[PDB]
């Protein structure tokens, strides 16, 4: 039961490794 | 330019000037532009006159006067023009306004604005204060 034990701690491993990782002046006041 | 007035204060600038004209020439004194603009409710004090017949002899024309009028009126309109133009993007009128709300309503103005500008436009700066919007705009 070591082989799922790895496999969850790989998991949970990826998952955190996962959740760790212009206009023109006269166009400016056109828009305004 | 001169397009900037409507025609009511241009019929408006003529009924003063011809008012107060000497001959019907067009003229008027360097006393006579201080009261041609204390008759509407202006009253700047004397600085204020004092530049513009610098930027423009004795002899002040309708062109002049006109030219001078636009110039008075435009710097307190392009300072207040941005105002009513953030009052359609939030709802109560405060100055706060969503950033949900902010990426249909300024795709769609007319400016042929695509979706790139406005997502360089807005992470180039939840909601946002009014004075920031003037602070992002005008750059």
């Amino acid at each position: 039961x070591x082989x799922x034990x790895x496999x969850x701690x790989x998991x949970x491993x990826x998952x955190x490794x996962x959740x760790x990782x212009l206009l023109s002046k006269q166009r400016r006041r056109a828009v305004v | 330019m001169a397009d900037q007035l409507t025609e009511e204060q241009i019929a408006e600038f003529k009924e003063a000037f011809s008012l107060f004209d000497k001959d019907g020439d067009g003229t008027i004194t360097t006393k006579a532009l201080g009261t041609v603009m204390r008759s509407l409710g202006q009253n700047p004090t004397e600085a204020e006159l004092q530049d513009m017949i610098n930027e423009v002899n004795g002899t002040i024309d309708f062109p002049a006067f006109l030219t001078m009028m636009a110039r008075k009126m435009k710097d307190t309109d392009s300072e207040e023009e941005i105002r009513e133009a953030f009052r359609v993007f939030d709802k109560d009128g405060n100055g706060y306004i969503s950033a949900a709300a902010l990426r249909h309503v300024m795709t769609n103005l007319g400016e042929k604005l695509t979706d790139e500008e406005v997502d360089e436009m807005i992470r180039e700066a939840g909601q946002v204060n009014y004075e920031a919007f003037v602070q992002m705009m005008t750059a």
